[PDB]
RNA sequence: GACGGAAGGGCACCACCAGGAGUGGAGCCUGCGGCUUAAUUUGACUCAACACGGGGAAACUCACCAGGUCCAGACACAAUAAGGAUUGACAGAUUGAGAGCUCUUUCUUGAUUUUGUGGGUGGUGGUGCAUGGCCGUUCUUAGUUGGUGGAGUGAUUUGUCUGCUUAAUUGCGAUAACGAACGAGACCUUAACCUACUAAAUAGUGGUGCUAGCAUUUGCUGGUUAUCCACUUCUUAGAGGGACUAUCGGUUUCAAGCCGAUGGAAGUUUGAGGCAAUAACAGGUCUGUGAUGCCCUUAGACGUUCUGGGCCGCACGCGCGCUACACUGACGGAGCCAGCGAGUCUAACCUUGGCCGAGAGGUCUUGGUAAUCUUGUGAAACUCCGUCGUGCUGGGGAUAGAGCAUUGUAAUUAUUGCUCUUCAACGAGGAAUUCCUAGUAAGCGCAAGUCAUCAGCUUGCGUUGAUUACGUCCCUGCCCUUUGUACACAC
């Protein structure tokens, strides 16, 4: 049927996932990197975020 | 177009896909590293891997596959994306290499 | 949870699973000569006359048409 | 035709020896130019908690990236232009070229 | 499952033309690129022909990638009654 | 080894000594306990839970409470089974429901197909009293371990320590030890000096025509972008150089070091951080995941979703917090300041403009992929002149009501921003406790994070900017040694 998914998305942290566990909350979206804090922490040392201070 | 700031984040959360990807399923074949090489209207991805020779693919189907569907992906003419397949000496110097080496082990049931 | 009676009656109501009648679908019979049509059908433009007219009562309705069909004939 | 080529890298030595050779290449091929204008350094903050619960103490960092960029503007012909993209291309470094 | 043959037909002509299927594990929105057929239904007939194999599966941050094999290039190609050495997905 | 209301020695504003700001007392936003129903979902409960799950939630996030479907047994077989399945279609009874899942009935692509036999998928159902990874903590102290040699039958011990200094098994040194490693230190980013080297129509310094004004008489402000020049003294990248206690005076087997005078940039490593040894907690974490050992749903499931709610419920106790309890004032009009930081390509952010207005509101592109634009962020306290003057009052802003519109197709248990109002506790707060040695305590703010909407929170930066301290082991903690022990999951 057509009203499976009646009730919107367009906002909140429907929309927003993360692209690596699909975390929906926690999702940091600065940057536009919609990844969750736990997998940027996992994964800065292999992009290239590296810890100075 | 867009921000460079979003262009390169983009282009580092790009590289942690393609190596999470690798370190998937090219792990068995003796993957260790990955540097991407930009060039105008085309992307040279270079692989420094152990078990070269099995990674290729008998005359080259598996290279063809791997360039074709991150090609399809971003709608790249074929040829545009490119990946190269080289050896390097002293292979103990992959940590990523060693742990997917007795990774296997394990997994074998070697002590 | 652990702990449900889920008050709410029985609702064992699995649909029919095709019960077997007899065949169907008799038009009209016309013995050795021309063979008329009956069962009046649908006369849209898109259909080639295979529509079963929703003939319920006094009121018809078209099958490729899914939305909207107000005729009466 | 009144082109300008920017880098936008961050590799910071990399971006230097093309920043070099490309001047060598322009100085010695007698192409009149300012020096590559370079602007400040743009640091990305992002502050994330070690824990991926709630627990242990308010402990906090701060990954950083660095952006340092440059650009040069030429007025240069085509067929110099093509040679210059074609060669002297250096990796590691984001470089792009734009009409004024 | 109900799933028409005409997009099962589709999904099995995109197997063969390209060799590889890419799949984003975002279902419940029916509006596939190019496809008006349903996602997850095309999800789950890539996933019933890998189950059945002829198709490996890959997930690569929920985007279910997937690759045809030696054998599965040959079943659809002998399904599809297609002459020696036509259009393989994989060539060069 | 642990511990001692045992000794010695060396340290710490998550300790004190003299203090400053405080909180505890008032109001009000936040989390926990308790109370409540159908629920008010759970994690954690000294430091090392309690503005913490980056948890500032309206209808997913939602893990909970009412109701509503398909079952996706992926993959093959036994039985109806083209004299045709299986989902799916228009109406009143039903349901907010224009979802036949059923009641009066008429079918378009159609062998995937119904039970079981085997097996699978999902899970924010558990188990951290199963894990990995990430943390936090032990531990912001300096400790830790081999090889060889010596000692003891052995567990083990020396190495790794008398005395001096340091923040430091930092060193000097003594010496059954010699030779090594980690931690520390080194290491890297940030801020502070260069009027010097290469570079700035994304700005100026200095000269002219357009210049206008003060004005007529010899000076200041800016715009005029293929309108003519040298440079960076103000926005910046780099072998950059430089504080190594540099020179000198005092104390020390005058060795390592410590206290003083200064051009020089600081002479507590010049500061502030990241990383951080060996071992451990049964400390957090299955709520970050198509990660798992072991139990749970396998079809009126805990599997994906729809409409309402709920986490905001309040008799009560607590925890960072913001405004306060007025004259250094409150309010009113005039003069000006920078920084960390973000900002729209197949979507529409930061918003520069004319205008209709007490304010909040309402238009098309000019600005921007961002040293050019938003943004001299003209911010706040702050400087000058003004009203009130000790009345819970012009202080304090909250509890009520009336209105105006961008948010969300949806504010309502005020979401929010303005105008009127209200004028409530609060007159610096008991026992008791948090931060602090320089641009720092604190007071003001600003940018980002979560942002459709909403900061009183957090991550950083900037403005104004203090007396206090240069000691201690007295309370609370840390390490080492000696010592006692009937402890050894270890007081």
């Amino acid at each position: 049927e057509n009203v499976w998914f009646s009730h919107p998305r367009r906002y909140g942290k429907g929309s927003r996932q993360c692209r690596v566990c699909s975390s929906h909350t926690g999702l940091i979206r600065k940057y536009g990197l919609n990844i969750c804090r736990q997998c940027f922490r996992e994964k800065a040392n292999d992009i290239g975020f590296n810890k100075f201070r | 177009l867009i921000s460079k700031k979003r262009k390169l984040v983009a282009d580092g959360v790009f590289y942690a896909e393609l190596n999470e990807f690798f370190t998937r399923e090219l792990a068995e074949e003796g993957y260790s590293g990955v540097e991407v090489r930009v060039t105008p209207t085309k992307t040279e991805v270079i692989i420094r891997a152990t078990r070269t020779q099995d990674v290729l693919g008998e005359n080259g189907r598996r290279i063809n596959e791997l360039t074709l569907l991150v090609q399809k992906r971003f709608k790249y003419a074929p040829g545009t994306i490119v990946l190269y397949a080289e050896r390097v000496q002293d292979r103990g110097l992959s940590a990523v290499a060693q742990a997917e080496s007795m990774k296997f082990k394990l997994l074998n049931g070697l002590a | 949870r652990k702990k449900k009676v889920y008050t709410t009656p029985k609702k064992i109501k699995h649909k029919h699973k095709k019960v077997k009648l007899a065949v169907l679908s008799y038009y009209k019979v016309d013995a050795e000569g021309k063979v008329t049509k009956l069962r009046r059908e649908c006369s849209n433009p898109t259909c080639g006359a295979g529509v079963f007219l929703a003939n319920h009562k006094d009121r018809l309705y078209c099958g490729k048409c899914h939305s909207v069909y107000k005729v009466n004939a | 035709i009144k082109i300008r080529i920017t880098l936008t890298s961050t590799k910071v030595k990399q971006l230097e020896n093309v920043s070099s050779n490309i001047v060598k290449n322009a100085e010695q091929h007698n192409l009149v130019k300012k020096g590559p204008v370079r602007l400040p350094t743009k640091v990305l903050k992002i502050s994330t908690r070690k824990t991926p619960n709630g627990e242990g103490s308010k402990t906090w960092e701060t990954y950083e990236m660095r952006i340092h960029k440059r650009y040069i503007d030429l007025e240069a012909p085509v067929q110099i232009v093509k040679r210059i993209t074609q060669i002297t291309i250096e990796p590691g470094v984001d470089v792009e070229v734009v009409v004024a | 499952m109900l799933m028409p043959k005409e997009d099962r037909n589709k999904i099995h002509q995109y197997l063969f033309q390209e060799g590889v299927v890419v799949a984003k594990k975002d279902f419940n929105q029916a509006k596939h690129e190019e496809i008006d057929t349903k996602n997850l239904y095309v999800i789950k007939a890539l996933q019933s022909l890998t189950s059945k194999g002829y198709v490996k599966t890959q997930f690569s941050w929920q985007y279910y990638y997937y690759t045809l094999t030696e054998e599965g290039v040959e079943y659809l190609r002998e399904y599809l009654n297609l002459p020696e050495h036509i259009v393989p997905g994989t060539y060069i």
